[PDB]
RNA sequence: AUGAGCAGGUUGAAGGUUGAGUAACAUCAACUGGAGGACCGAACCGACUCUCGUUGAAACGAUAGCGGAUGACUUGUGAUU
RNA sequence: UGAGUAACGCUUGGGAGUGAGAAUCUCCCAAACCGAUUGACUAAGGUUUCCUGGACCAGGGUCGUCCUUCCAGGGUUAGUCUGGACCUAAGCUGAGGCUGAAAAGCGUAGGCGAUGGACAACAGGUUAAUAUUCCUGUACUUACAGUUAGACUGAUGGAGUGACAAAGAAGGUUUUCCACCCCCAUAAUUGGAUUUGGGGAUAAAUCAUAAGGUGGUACAAUAGGCAAAUCCGUUGUGCAUAACAUUGAGUGAUGAUGUCGAGUGAAAGUAGCGAAGGUGGUAUUAAUCAUGCUUUCAAGAAAAGCUUCUAGGGUUAAUCUAGCUGUAACCAGUACCGAGAACGAACACACGUAGUCAAGGAGAGGAUCCUAAGGUUAGCGAGUGAACUAUAGCCAAGGAACUCUGCAAAUUAACCCCGUAAGUUAGCGAGAAGGGGUGCUUAUGUAAAAGUAAGCCGCAGUGAAGAACGAGGGGGGACUGUUUAACUAAAACACAACUCUAUGCCAAACCGUAAGGUGAUGUAUAUGGGGUGACACCUGCCCAGUGCUGGAAGGU
């Protein structure tokens, strides 16, 4: 049965880029804290 | 040329198989950044002989040691495999 | 009872027990489950008597009980049925072959039952 | 004139009718020349924002647009000669490709009347009077059907340029401006003389004649079918949600905004042109 | 916006053509004709009936089907709220 | 703990060996299904899962010597394919720039943006992993620089082109099909017999013939296209009878003495070998011509790219064409799985998963039953075959007595031929109703058949396969349709249609705070609102009051 989440790595680049998270405020306040949050992964490029 | 980017030649089975022919077909692990004009250069400046055709690939990284306590990730390399003049070749 | 494995009815059984047979007739042994050899043994019995008359009729008649391999083919067994097999066997009534009780299989643990035919 | 539309379906009966698209058009065939078209984007109903911002619109059929003169001032006292009728998809009418004598091919709206190869002329200079004129009203005389109005001057006609619309002339304002009309829908202004204005009535006039037939066939044709106010969500519209036919119980019944909206005009009581008033649809002044 | 597809075989209306025919009409004969939120009907869509699954093949479906099935088309890609 | 309770998640049997030990490892044999797939292509997706060897310690719904399990090593090659370098569709960003406590929102030039366009290769070969990539042979393009000759070139801007729907029709064209020919193999131990099966050709690329199509070919003034114009234009004239230009199947010559082959088959069925490489049409087929053609209305893309004219200039050749020569053609991808144990699904599950060829008997079929290569026995088996249950196959007779009810279940079916009414908006009804037929041998029958006649046969003849059940009365809505995803499918909703209402252009309305935008590039015959909601005839009254609108005195 089709599911909910499809695999489309473009659509999924386009969607949680990081430089479509860099292009926003919000987005680049968020990933400051979060490597003050110790997460290895930012964005997907960052994984 | 940085006479680096001629890192190593490698003789694997296809690799024997390849030599044992007779355009003399040899593989370098180079820099994936260089393009094939200056990678030809390097090859003709170093020695006297130019190549006859020039290839390029990479070797794709993957999740090395597979399922173990100790993973992890193999390295990045790209392979360019170059064939000779028939009747020549190079003694490395 | 939707799709999945729906058991075996008298077909299976029958094309089990022709294949059985051509391939005892292949070489003269067979191993298999005690109750397919209580089975095969009376089809065995009548195929070693039916073919002992070597007419056309016969030969249609214990050729309907055949099947094919490589090493034999279902002509290369009544060829070598008709030949050897029926002037032998006549000195007995009935009781043509033995069916003997081996020990349980590794692959189930059941009784495996070889039958065999000697003279 | 329109001829019945013959499918022999056998889902339901088709009451429906079709314009000949040949005693008043030519070139039934979608394949134009490609002087003056620029192809057209739909907004499927939605404003600059991304949110659609328009009611039960959205589903038309894509349609080029035709480039036609309104200004009709660059090309002056050049005599002109009707080429073609091709009809416009995007207006209520068909455009007609005329050629200016200099050589200039160029689209324009067609007035009832207009055949392809009569010869007019328009310009800014008081002249005769033909089908297809156009020249400034400080020029012509009262009592003729005239369309293609320009508020702003120097525009383009803008008013009256639907399906077979046209003003009459109820006289001029007697201090030398202002001239007199008598708009579509009733209203009544003292328009600005300085414009210009198209003579005539304009083609395509069976628009009071069309029949929509069904509800795809419209939604190709662009408006989407929806619901009424009254059969809405409870709060989205409290009339409308449950069992047993809710009827609308407010007077003078409201939008999902509450628009007290029945009979009272929303036009500006204090724009620049409310001294102009003169008609309103119903009424004087 | 960009695209792909709609097995199959179906109907012969309109239109137009020829002729008879009427002052002209009208009327009809035959011909081309191939329109259809037309037909059934593969695929396909939906979940309308039945059964099963009732801690499953499935955080929810599987059978026979049913209705619809060149359009109030489906679907794919990208945008977009 | 339940409890050994349940289950072990789409399909075999035998022989032989390995291994101490094998249903599950392998070889063989068969099977029966899929067969428009249970055959291969690839998009996308997974991105080493791909290959070799060793091994089975953590998983294999037990097993497991083995696995898609682990360990060690290894596999994907591109001047022409896909794509960057060619560009754009929607769209996005967007400096400066407009609005907004600010962050920010909006927004132009532009720049990004294929699922499209510009665009130069094909085939065989060969590994354990691939191969327009590698090789082999047969070709093509693109500039660069020099050279040979000719030769004027001309964008920034102008003109054209690209540039385009659906539905439909009948042809050209060669295939297809069949008869028949060649070649190869084949010769029958059962009754009978001199049988049976298969093959029969080649790409890019160049050249020639180009079927046919598409529908105008030249003279001049320019008052039109920011300009300038030799380019479109504009004007008629000459031809308008067929040229003119474009295109265009196919066919032939190479390519191509090449691969290859029926088949043969030595060390393995591997290598070698490899015969033939033919005609007629076709009332069967698609393909291409073809952006062809016809029709309709809801009217069906751009940029890139191409041509061209003038400016722009050069005219000691800047410069173009082509020959020849040389130089060189860059960046990235390439494994396999790929409808599914490698996507998702937490999943070794049976589900939904891009497009696409998709063969035979046989049929209208891509429907159906049985098949050609294919691949395997659905990660648990083996026995007896209790009740009880799922699945069926069936039950003689009544036959609706069952029920809230013909709910459910069960007669009709495919093809062919007769005949069909009420109502009816003339279209239906309708496969109405209601009946008959489906086989074979011979002849007749068109091109084969239909069809007919004679005979013969069956227990009956789409003999297996899968095939609308009708009739009438009633309610609603006309209808066709959307509809409460994983309870209700409607008589709800929608819809055509209608009365009223508002919106006169910088339209109102809506959004934001605003600019501003949709509205709208709309212009009353347009749009919105409110409700009514096939078709038809009508919708009567009441303004007490609320409200809607309007008004102007008077109070306020």
């Amino acid at each position: 049965m089709k599911r909910t989440y499809q695999p489309s790595k473009l659509k999924r680049a386009k969607t949680h880029g990081f430089l479509a998270r860099m292009a926003t405020a919000s987005g680049r306040k968020v990933l400051k804290l979060r490597r003050k949050k110790q997460r290895a992964q930012l964005t997907v490029s960052s994984e | 040329d940085v006479t680096n980017v001629l890192l190593k030649p490698v003789l694997t089975e296809k690799v024997y198989f390849n030599q044992m022919g007779e355009t003399k077909k040899y593989v370098f692990v180079v820099n994936p950044k260089a393009s094939k004009t200056r990678v030809k250069l390097a090859f003709e400046l170093v020695y006297g002989i130019k190549p006859l055709k020039v290839n390029t690939l990479i070797r794709k990284p993957t999740t090395i040691r597979g399922g173990s306590r100790f993973p992890g990730l193999s390295k990045l390399e790209k392979l360019a495999v170059i064939t000779l003049p028939k009747g020549i070749a190079i003694s490395v | 009872s939707y799709i999945n494995k729906p058991g075996k009815t008298s077909a299976w059984r029958v094309m089990t027990v022709r294949q059985q047979v051509s391939a005892v007739l292949a070489y003269g042994k067979i191993e298999t489950t005690l109750k397919k050899a209580k089975n095969t043994q009376k089809r065995l019995d009548k195929l070693i008597t039916l073919a002992k008359v070597d007419n056309f009729n016969n030969r249609r008649q214990v050729k309907k009980w055949l099947l094919n391999t490589n090493l034999f083919d279902v002509d290369q067994l009544m060829d070598h049925l008709f030949s050897k097999v029926a002037p032998k066997y006549e000195k007995t009534p009935g009781g043509y072959s033995r069916v003997l009780k081996l020990g349980p299989r590794r692959g189930d643990a059941t009784e495996m039952a070889i039958l065999q035919l000697t003279d | 004139p329109i001829k019945k539309i013959i499918s022999r379906s056998n889902s339901g009966i088709h009451h429906s009718t079709v314009i000949d698209y040949k005693k008043l058009l030519t070139t039934n065939k979608n394949k134009p020349e490609k002087s003056l078209l620029v192809t057209l984007k739909k907004h499927g109903g939605r404003n600059n924002q991304g949110k659609i911002t328009v009611r039960h619109q959205g589903g038309r059929n894509k349609r080029k647009y035709r480039i036609i003169d309104f200004k009709r001032t660059h090309y002056d006292n050049i005599e002109a000669t009707v080429k073609s009728i091709e009809y416009d998809p995007n207006r209520s009418c068909f455009v007609s490709l005329i050629t200016y004598a200099n050589g200039a091919k160029s689209y324009i709206i067609s007035p009832d009347g207009i055949k392809v190869g009569d010869k007019i002329l328009a310009s800014e200079h008081p002249i005769d009077i033909k089908p297809g004129f156009s020249m400034p009203l400080a020029f012509i005389p009262e009592g003729t059907q005239v369309h293609n109005i320009e508020l702003h001057p120097k525009g383009g006609g803008q008013i009256a340029r639907s399906a077979g619309s046209y003003a009459r002339i109820l006289g001029q304002d007697e201090t030398g401006k202002y001239v007199i009309l008598q708009l579509l829908s009733g209203e009544t202004r003292k328009f600005l003389k300085e414009c210009r204005a198209t003579v005539g009535v304009v083609s395509n006039l069976d628009h009071n004649l069309v029949v929509i037939g069904k509800a795809g066939r419209n939604r190709h044709r662009g408006i989407r079918p929806t619901v009424r106010g009254s059969a809405m969500n409870p709060n989205d519209h409290p009339h409308g949600g449950g069992e047993g036919r809710s009827p609308v119980g407010r007077d003078a019944p409201r939008t999902p905004w509450g628009k007290r909206h029945m009979g009272v005009k929303t036009r500006n009581m204090k724009k620049a042109s409310t001294n102009l008033i003169i008609r309103n649809r119903k009424g004087e002044q």
